[PDB]
């Protein structure tokens, strides 16, 4: 996140102090590399 | 280094919660997350990291 929690399967283990950019070192051989690296924002809603 | 004594009675700090009890092995994928609490408040059951 822009304020720098760091969440890791839904915990945070800690929270960086800020972040203006963030690059992704991530190399994988295979062509099927990954399903997403996305941006979001706030929202209100429900869940089950 | 993680002291954990199973199968009796003990005192526990546990991520910063206290208590005392006993700890059972469980079978239970439970990914989710880490902590798990009862509507009480009282943890029933974590997860090793
Ligand atoms: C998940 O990865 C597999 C790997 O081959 C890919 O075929 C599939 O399209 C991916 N599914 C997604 C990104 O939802
Ligand atoms: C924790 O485990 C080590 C290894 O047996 C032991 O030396 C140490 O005394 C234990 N600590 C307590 C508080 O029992
Ligand atoms: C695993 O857990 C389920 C439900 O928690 C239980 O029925 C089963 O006896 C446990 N052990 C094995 C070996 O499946």
């Amino acid at each position: 996140s822009r304020t720098g929690h760091f969440y890791i399967n839904g915990y945070r283990y800690f929270t960086l102090g800020n972040v203006e950019a963030v690059n992704f070192n991530v190399t994988t051989a295979e062509t099927t590399d990954f399903c997403t690296v996305a941006l979001a924002s706030y929202a209100d809603v429900l869940v089950n | 280094f993680m002291n954990v004594t199973l199968d009796k009675c003990t005192k526990y700090n546990i991520y910063d919660v206290s208590g005392v009890g006993v700890i059972r092995v469980s079978n239970d994928t439970f990914l989710n997350g880490i902590t798990y609490t009862s509507t009480s408040g009282n943890l029933l059951g974590f997860k090793d990291v």
